[PDB]
């Protein structure tokens, strides 16, 4: 998932925004 | 904004900055 992707690959702030409440 | 390579606690710092007041869920794989 996001956690893993940001660490093994890369991720954007826009992807991270999906985990906001 | 630039793309991110974020592991461990560095990810939840990023989540904190992105989301601010909104809060967030930190949901790693088991
Ligand atoms: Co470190």
């Amino acid at each position: 998932g996001i956690v893993e992707q940001c660490c093994t690959s890369i991720c954007s702030l826009y992807q991270l925004e999906n985990y906001c409440n | 904004f630039v793309n991110q390579h974020l592991c461990g606690s560095h990810l939840v710092e990023a989540l904190y900055l992105v989301c601010g007041e909104r809060g967030f869920f930190y949901t790693p794989k088991t």
